[PDB]
C-alpha cells in the first residue's frame, strides 16, 4: 500500500508540496455567449425607442 | 426588472379609455360592477325650456 499510488518522494517527509500528480482539479471554462446583444441596443436608445428585455 | 410602466405624464392614459369606449356601445347603459352610466347633465335644463 506504501507504493501502490502514494507516488515516492525525495525526502521521506517533505516541507513544501509541488503540483504534479496529487490531483489538481481543472473545471472546463463554462462558456456562455450573451444574455442580450450590445450592438442591438446602441442603435434604438440613442435614435428613439426605449426597452426592457 | 422589467418596466412596461416607464409611462410619463406627457400622453394620455387616462383619457385613452374614455374616447374607445363612446364607440362600441354607448356608455348611458346600466350597469353592475362597471359605474358605466355617464357623468353628465340634464340636456333639457342646462338650455332653459322656460
Amino acid at each position: 500500500q506504501a507504493a501502490i499510488t502514494t507516488t515516492p518522494r525525495n525526502n521521506l517527509n517533505p516541507r513544501s508540496w509541488p503540483a504534479a500528480l496529487v490531483y489538481q482539479e481543472s473545471p472546463a471554462p463554462t462558456t456562455v455567449v450573451l444574455p442580450r446583444d450590445a450592438q442591438a441596443e446602441v442603435q434604438m436608445t440613442n435614435s428613439g425607442a426605449q426597452l426592457a428585455g | 426588472q422589467l418596466n412596461a410602466v416607464v409611462d410619463l405624464q406627457d400622453r394620455n392614459t387616462e383619457l385613452s379609455y374614455q374616447l374607445l369606449l363612446d364607440s362600441i356601445g354607448d356608455r348611458t347603459r346600466y350597469f353592475s360592477m362597471w359605474n358605466q352610466a355617464v357623468d353628465s347633465y340634464d340636456p333639457d335644463v342646462r338650455i332653459i325650456e322656460n
